[PDB]
């Protein structure tokens, strides 16, 4: 049984061959079998619309993922960079099973999560949250040009978001954070927009902060996974 | 006299509330600012009372416990004594400078001691005298059918009586203090709030900024203006300059542009007319 967490951290557990294969099969079977209240297949329609318009990007809802395959929904916010990788690998072969010629258009497909329940305020982030999946809101103030980044090359863009005016207390000042947009997320926003951002909270070393404060203090950023206007 | 409006506003806040409020650059706080103010002001013109001469509003001038006026008396003996005192100061010498310095040090000690321990508290005699003083000031207005006292005046008398009691090092405030407080208050009212047009203290000077004479003149001008417009009421619009010339041709007073416009504004607030540039229109 996949749930048998023993002697290992979840990051280590899903790295193991047995658990990786169980997760892979469960998401694939969920894609093929999921039905709406009317008895309609949901993802047949959604995949076909994605293919007809050449859009190369698949959106999943957290609520019904949890409702049908809770074990995966339980792991997902604890090790996002692992389960999202497995999910991408599983979705591409369903697409090719339905549309065998679609490898001519693209060789990768990205799964994007939505309606994640655990929303947090943009000033209540703490070290408790590092390397986990979160959801926040704010208004964009700065936005770089789209630039190519090494990997092969892919699009890259960086933004700065701050607390929505009138949600700060009267006469005091707002907090802010930086976020990174990759591949089909670039130009999903422009300055002055108010957005809802789902992503991974991530940190790294910076000598400027250590020399400015005198203590070994790190810098942080958000890796975007799904962006939508409120 | 020549501080700006924002300074006047914060000064009003401090003297009413005894605290100061700040909200800037993320800083939000309230500060204790219980301070004793002593001010020197400027416009002389004997035809008009102090508040009628100087710039500042009655909102601030009505807060001082006492008000004093300083000007030359045009007296030969006063000039002779002043010049003699100046000559004495020209020959000022250690033979009396040391005595004045010693008295100054003793006075500092006296004030410090009195301030450190003495608390004057009310007596039956002082309470009766203070109540009677308030009644005197209410009675002074009764002949004119009007207000001439309110609680702030009584507070000034109480504070002055307590201070006089403390000067005597008395733990009781008593009739000795109240009679002197009445004397100072009456003298201050005489000098500060007399209407020079009548020689009588007019409280509306201190509570509105003008003699009641000005009020009556303004009302009479407004009624005359209204009658002039009504006499030409067949016309919907009358020219500003023509109305000014009509009024100035019928009045004994040389009515100014400001007086004419204040009367027009009063009649507009009364919903009788609307001023559209150079034309006055009826409602």
């Amino acid at each position: 049984n996949l749930e048998d967490l023993k002697g290992h951290s979840v990051r280590e557990w899903v790295s193991m061959a047995g658990p990786r294969l169980e997760i892979h099969h469960r998401f694939k079977n969920f894609l093929r079998t999921h039905v709406d209240s009317h008895g309609h297949n949901v993802f047949k329609e959604r995949i076909s619309d994605m293919c007809k318009e050449n859009r190369e990007s698949l959106v999943v809802n957290y609520e019904d993922l949890a409702a049908r395959e809770h074990v995966l929904a339980y792991f997902l916010p604890e090790a996002p960079a692992e389960l999202l990788q497995i999910f991408d690998e599983a979705a591409l072969e369903v697409v090719l099973a339905m549309y065998p010629k679609y490898d001519r258009i693209t060789n990768h497909i990205h799964v994007r999560i939505s309606h994640l329940p655990l929303v947090e305020e943009l000033r209540s982030l703490r070290q408790l949250h590092l390397n986990q999946l979160i959801r926040t809101s704010g208004v964009v103030t700065s936005c770089t040009g789209v630039l190519p980044q090494l990997s092969i090359y892919q699009n890259y863009q960086r933004i700065r978001i701050q607390e929505s005016p009138g949600k700060v207390a009267a006469g005091r000042l707002p907090r802010s954070k930086d976020a990174i947009l990759l591949a089909d997320l670039v130009d999903s926003c422009k300055p002055g927009d108010e957005i809802e951002l789902t992503g991974i909270y991530h940190n790294n070393y910076d000598g400027s902060l250590n020399t400015a404060n005198g203590f070994p203090v790190f810098a942080t950023v958000i890796l975007a996974n799904h962006v939508a206007k409120k | 006299d020549k501080m700006n409006e924002s300074t006047r506003s914060v000064l009003h806040e401090v003297m009413e509330q005894q605290t100061l409020s700040i909200a800037k650059a993320g800083i939000i706080c309230q500060l204790n600012a219980r301070t004793s103010v002593l001010a020197a002001a400027n416009p002389w013109n004997p035809k008009k009372t102090t508040i009628e001469n100087i710039q500042l509003p009655h909102t601030l001038l009505s807060r001082f416990d006492l008000i004093f006026l300083l000007l030359d008396p045009q007296d030969e003996a006063y000039d002779r004594r002043l010049a003699h005192h100046l000559v004495a100061l020209y020959y000022q010498s250690e033979e009396q400078a040391e005595e004045e310095l010693l008295d100054m040090a003793v006075l500092k000690d006296y004030i410090a001691y009195a301030h450190s321990t003495i608390m004057p508290r009310l007596s039956e005699e002082a309470s009766q005298a203070l109540i009677e003083a308030y009644v005197d000031m209410r009675k002074i207005g009764s002949s004119r059918g009007m207000v001439s006292a309110y609680p702030r005046q009584l507070e000034s008398l109480i504070r002055l009586a307590e201070a006089h009691a403390k000067v005597r090092l008395s733990n009781k405030v008593e009739a000795i203090d109240v009679e002197e407080a009445k004397r100072l208050h009456r003298e201050a009212l005489k000098q500060s709030a007399t209407d020079p047009r009548t020689g009588i203290v007019d409280i509306s000077i201190l509570t509105t900024g003008m003699s009641a004479t000005s009020r009556k003149r303004k009302e009479e001008l407004a009624e005359a203006l209204k009658k002039l417009i009504l006499s030409k009421g067949k016309t919907p619009a009358l020219k500003y300059q023509q109305l000014f010339e009509d009024i100035r041709g019928q009045s004994d007073i040389a009515i100014t542009k400001d007086m004419f416009e204040e009367a027009l504004r009063a009649l507009a607030d009364d919903d009788f007319l609307t001023v559209t540039g150079k034309t006055v229109r009826l409602l």
